[PDB]
């Protein structure tokens, strides 16, 4: 689109059907705990 | 915006976050049904509640696994998966939305 | 998990590899246009 | 923050977001690269860019193409396409989360 090409790095990872969504939490559900 | 609000109450809140959800994820084809008003219902309460991104994140896998599972069980088509996707990233969106405008600029 | 079955209605909807990903684009965009 | 910023210059920074956006998902799997830099730059300047979600979210999906494109025609696995999924909804949550943080409450 802009200059050069553009893959990802396409196959590199093995994922499940439903892929490693989010699951990261990103750690903001941490309001509820302390 | 009360005073600090019981733990269970909160724990309601999610309960009805995780089928409101849920809800929002079947209306998502209704034929005539206002997904807006389970987007709204969810925009609402996370706003007010202060529900961080990440339940909305994470309740989302949880449920996308029971999905995807039922897919392979059922041998069902799972093109239908897009649809959380599509349900997670356009709920995160709105709410993201009414943030943005929540924040009053100078001007 | 909480009290039935969840589905989502399954295999109803045709989409692309890529899904129509956003496409919505919520009208948010309409910041740059006037 | 300051006077009306011209159009071009708004495109500017679009132009980079479009870039930055895609130097994310690169780095997404770096090896050493810190993504979050990456991360920074793009929720750095679609917070202060005033950036709505909606490019955050059509810019994606049209980047998406290009990676399902070429795997089609370069018979390439396409299960790394959830690694713009994951981008996509980290990015939005990430920028998601300093406006929920970027906006005072009573107390």
């Amino acid at each position: 689109a802009m200059a050069g090409i553009i893959s990802g790095t396409p196959t590199r990872i093995s994922v499940d059907e439903k892929t490693e969504l989010a699951r990261i939490a990103k750690g903001m559900q941490d309001l509820e705990s302390e | 915006a009360m005073a600090r609000m019981s733990p269970a109450d909160k724990r309601k809140l999610l309960d009805e976050l995780r089928s409101i959800y849920r809800t929002i994820v079947l209306e998502y084809f209704n034929t005539d049904a206002k997904v807006n008003e389970r987007i709204d219902e969810f925009v609402s309460k996370a706003f007010f509640a202060d529900i961080s991104v990440s339940q909305v994140l994470e309740i989302h896998v949880e449920l996308m696994d029971t999905f995807s599972k039922q897919l392979k069980l059922e041998g069902r088509s799972e093109d239908i998966l897009l649809d959380y996707r599509l349900t997670l990233i356009d709920v995160i969106a709105h709410l993201c939305e009414m943030y943005r405008r929540s924040i009053p600029r100078e001007v």
